RNA sequence: UGGAGCCGCCGCAGGUGCAGAUCUUGGUGGUAGUAGCAAAUAUUCAAACGAGAACUUUGAAGGCCGAAGUGGAGAAGGGUU
RNA sequence: CCUCUGGCAUGUUGGAACAAUGUAGGUAAGGGAAGUCGGCAAGCCGGAUCCGUAACUUCGGGAUAAGGAUUGGCUCUAAGG
RNA sequence: GAAUGGAUGAACGAGAUUCCCACUGUCCCUACCUACUAUCCAGCGAAACCACAGCCAAGGGAACGGGCUUGGCGGAAUCAG
RNA sequence: UGUUCACCCACUAAUAGGGAACGUGAGCUGGGUUUAGACCGUCGUGAGACAGGUUAGUUUUACCCUACUGAUGAUGUGUUGU
């Protein structure tokens, strides 16, 4: 059980500071900072709750 | 080190303290 | 330098002093009054007994709150304590005085301490923080010691 | 103002120099008065407190509900070996008091008596009485000592005798014997001094001093308890829990204008190790020590005419913190002052004991010699082995 | 005589506590002259300092 | 003792005489080698260095914080610690 | 609360005895608030399972009302994919 | 004394009072044990306060004296309270 | 009852009256007087007042001199001990 730290200086649980656990070839676990989850575009009609298909979100 | 300042004024005896009161 | 009570016969008398010695003045004066008048070997044995807590030093003038012991009945007093730092420092000073007598060419085992004087030194100031945000002095009181041995046997 | 609720005083005003006792041995302050009608005898003796036990006896006073019944009694065993007389001392009555006149020691003084004259028996050279013992085998020295005896016989009014205990026959650690003056009360001064000269260099047992069912006085130093508080010392009232500076203290000493603290105000200090004399203690039995005619005679200590056992007053495992009593002893009703191994003076009574409670005879029925080192439940070794049976360690 | 530097360096190399760094008490000067790692690493490959095992915590 | 300026008389002038003012500054005593160095369980043995070891270091033993820690890293603040 | 990883030497000092009065814990035969301005402090009960739960009420509660029984270890049985 | 609101009122209150059941040193009536102090010692070590300093009875006084008067008397240096 | 007083129950030989800075807060408590917060009644236009009532309201320091309780001691007895 390795209690590990950050690798940056923002020491708060901000939306720009979301991490994920990753195992390395050095046999230790480390934080990797996740990219923020983007969303698919919405139609110009304004009447459909779903998002468009075929476009990379 | 700097010169120590004078001991503060302890608002010790007055209306608020019941530890010793005169005839009133 | 000058001393108090200069010796009558400086040929058969040696001298030794020490300035700004960070000891306690009262303990040093009491062990100096205990050591004053003895032979040099009896004096070193007495200071080793003070260090090993076998013979004590009677506190005769500065005896405020000083506990009693059984060993002070050799001196005819009630209070008694064993000043270790004082005994060691004016044991080193007797070692220096014996070396000075050896340099002058004096007989070692015939030396009697004729004069000893313990004066106060300039105090070493420090502080202590007490209640309600106040700062009071915390003053070391060191001593100047000077002594003369004389061939008296 | 005055005190609202009247209350008696905590503590006695008579017992309050409460210092530690300057003497360790219980000193007689008042010997009984002498009249030249009774024969000469000792009025005091000196024994060591051994322990405590029960006594079951028959009650024989009429009018009580406990008439012709059986009670238990708390008693003190005091081991009292026979003392050795090693000197005499004379006293003359002066308008300033009662002054000693001449002290004549004996020729052959034992080493136990010689230990008292030294504070350090090891580093000493044992030189006491060496030029005084030479004053006996010569003509001029014995003539001067006989002239001193004649001067004492002419001029002395009160004769005391110097007797010391025997520390050889005792289980105590110390060997320094206790010496004591005992005033010989009896006939005239000449017959008194002749009897003391006869009893010089001799043994004095207990039966020559005290007898059966006698009301005597106990003199001794209290068991010391140290620097105690005023609540333990004067038995004052405890302050309640809500107090700030303490609740085992004396609250008010006294008033403003002078009631500054007096001898009558209770304070904290020395409790115990006080000289005390307590009167009217009844002797139930003066015992007999271990004597040999063929083997040991252990029966004559604790076997009564109702028990007919083979027990001595020594408990199972001996007396706790004292030792084992091998000498003749006395046994007093009640509790005496002092701890174990304590020197203790037995004095004859100053008051004419003419009461029913004082002159009631005592017939023993059962002497409880069980183990005092816990909750003992057997009287003797053979009874315990006969009840328990064979153990593993057999 | 003074091995806080060598114990801290051995902890940093072994990636352990310094609770588990066992500096050799017999050969003290042969560790005290090693003022750095790659000398303390030479002491590792010589075996003069040993990683102490984990204090056991059973599960039976 | 000291090492470089000073005084008497006739007149003139003043920031001209201290025992106090809970006086201002500086220094020093009794108290007094006294009160105290008592919040959060605990240290012990052997060796190295040295003139010197209860507090430094190393080894061993016993402990504590018990993963919302007496742990590992940041922000404000400090600025070389 | 105890232990592992990690950290430390008990928090501005140690040694010898275990006096009073203290500070913080406890324990007391018999009585149970008679103490005191005042049950102040202290003390009783307390988790869970099975029963049972009054007056009143805004019909939601009161309510864990009040009041009882049980609780350990070992060896099984039956049921729960 | 009636929105300077009157009356009733479930639940709630570190709000203020009275009684009862159990309970307990609050008490009768105190006792004992433990840890840290206090005690002594090695080292370090202040502060408030201080006319001079300090044994009382009575008298008078500025009308409750450590000092004056008349008596009682007083004996070195200190330690823990 | 905060009570000083008062009255009542029971026991008892009897439950007499008082003083010591209206004894006694560096001995305790803070109960009610007598700070600052509040509620009610009366008065005042009002701020506010009320020996009117109620409620919650930090009880500081001795280590100094004396006195006392304990402990070493001290002066003379040539020194010590009994
Ligand atoms: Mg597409
Ligand atoms: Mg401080
Ligand atoms: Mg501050
Ligand atoms: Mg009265
Ligand atoms: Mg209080
Ligand atoms: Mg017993
Ligand atoms: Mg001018
Ligand atoms: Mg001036
Ligand atoms: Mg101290
Ligand atoms: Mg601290
Ligand atoms: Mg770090
Ligand atoms: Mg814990
Ligand atoms: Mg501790
Ligand atoms: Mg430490
Ligand atoms: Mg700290
Ligand atoms: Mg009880
Ligand atoms: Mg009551
Ligand atoms: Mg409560
Ligand atoms: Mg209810
Ligand atoms: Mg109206
Ligand atoms: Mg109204
Ligand atoms: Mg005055
Ligand atoms: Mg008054
Ligand atoms: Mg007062
Ligand atoms: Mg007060
Ligand atoms: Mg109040
Ligand atoms: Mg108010
Ligand atoms: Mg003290
Ligand atoms: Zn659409």
């Amino acid at each position: 059980v390795q209690r590990l730290t950050y690798r940056r200086r923002l020491s708060y649980n901000t939306a720009s500071n979301k991490t994920r656990l990753s195992r390395t070839p050095g046999n230790r676990i480390v934080y990797l900072y996740t990219k923020k989850v983007g969303k698919a575009p919405k139609s110009a009609c304004g009447v459909c709750p779903g998002r468009l298909r075929g476009v990379r979100a | 080190d700097p010169v120590p300042y004078q001991p503060p004024f302890l608002c010790q005896w007055g209306r608020h303290q019941p530890a010793w009161k005169p005839l009133m | 330098v000058r001393y108090s009570l200069d010796p009558e016969n400086p040929t058969k008398s040696c001298k030794s002093r020490g300035s700004n010695l960070r000891v306690h003045f009262k303990n040093t004066r009491e062990t100096a009054q205990a050591i004053k008048g003895m032979h040099i070997r009896k004096a070193t044995k007495y200071l080793k007994d003070v260090t090993l807590k076998k013979q004590c030093v009677p506190f005769r003038r500065y005896n405020g709150g000083v506990g009693r012991c059984a060993q002070a009945k050799q001196w005819g007093w009630t209070q008694g304590r064993w000043p270790k730092k004082s005994a060691e420092f004016l044991l080193h000073m007797l070692k220096n005085a014996e070396s000075n007598a050896e340099l002058k060419g004096l007989d070692v085992d015939s030396l009697v301490i004729e004069h000893i004087q313990v004066n106060k030194a300039p105090k070493m100031r420090r502080r202590t923080y007490r209640a309600h945000g106040r700062i009071n002095p915390y003053m070391s009181s060191p001593c100047h010691i000077e002594m003369i041995l004389t061939e008296k046997e | 103002s005055h005190r609202k609720f009247s209350a008696p005083r905590h503590g006695s005003l008579g017992f309050l120099p409460r210092k530690r006792s300057s003497r360790h041995r219980g000193k007689v302050k008042s010997f009984p008065k002498d009249d030249p009608s009774k024969p000469v005898h000792l009025t005091a003796f000196l024994g060591y407190k051994a322990g405590m036990t029960h006594i079951v006896r028959e009650v024989d006073r009429p009018g009580s509900k406990v008439n012709k019944k059986e009670v238990v009694e708390a008693v003190t065993i005091v081991e009292t070996p026979p003392m050795v007389v090693v000197g005499i001392v004379g006293y003359v009555e002066t308008p300033r008091g009662l002054r000693t006149f001449k002290t004549v020691f004996a020729e052959h003084i034992s080493d136990e008596c010689k230990r008292r004259f030294y504070k350090n028996w090891h580093k000493s050279k044992k030189k006491a009485f060496t030029k005084y013992c030479k004053k006996w085998q010569d003509d001029a020295g014995k003539r001067q000592l006989d002239k001193d005896f004649s001067s004492m016989k002419k001029y002395c009014q009160v004769i005391r005798v110097l007797a010391h205990t025997q520390m050889r026959l005792l289980p105590l650690r110390q060997k320094k014997a206790h010496l004591m003056e005992i005033q010989v009360n009896g006939g005239t001064v000449a017959e008194k001094l002749d009897w003391a000269r006869e009893r010089l260099e001799q043994q004095v047992p207990v039966s020559q001093v005290f007898g059966q069912d006698e009301m005597i006085d106990v003199i001794g130093v209290t068991k010391g308890k140290g620097y105690k508080g005023v609540t333990s010392r004067w038995h004052t009232k405890k302050l309640p829990r809500k107090t700030h500076r303490g609740l085992r203290k004396v609250a008010c000493i006294g008033a403003w204008h002078p009631a500054r603290v007096a001898f009558s105000v209770a304070r904290a200090g020395q409790k115990g190790y006080h000289h005390r004399t307590e009167i009217n203690k009844k002797i139930y039995k003066i015992g007999q020590g271990y004597l040999i005619k063929d083997g040991k005679l252990i029966k004559n200590n604790a076997s009564t005419d109702y028990d007919l056992s083979d027990k001595s007053i020594n408990p199972l495992g001996g007396f706790v913190h004292y030792g084992e009593v091998t000498n003749d002893f006395v046994m007093l009703k009640g509790c005496v002052v002092g701890t174990k191994k304590r020197v203790l003076t037995l004095r004859k009574s100053l008051l004419v004991q003419t009461k029913r409670r004082a002159l009631e005879k005592i017939d023993l029925k059962f002497i409880d010699t069980t183990s005092k080192f816990g909750h003992g439940r057997f009287q003797t070794v053979e009874e315990k082995k006969a009840f328990m049976g064979p153990l593993k360690k057999d | 005589s003074m091995l806080r530097l060598q114990k801290r360096l051995a902890s940093s190399v072994l990636r352990c506590g310094k609770k588990k760094v066992w500096l050799d008490p017999n050969e003290t000067n042969e560790i005290a002259n090693a003022n750095s790692r790659q000398q303390i690493r030479k002491l590792i490959k010589d075996g003069l300092i040993i990683r102490k095992p984990v204090t056991v915590h059973s599960r039976a």
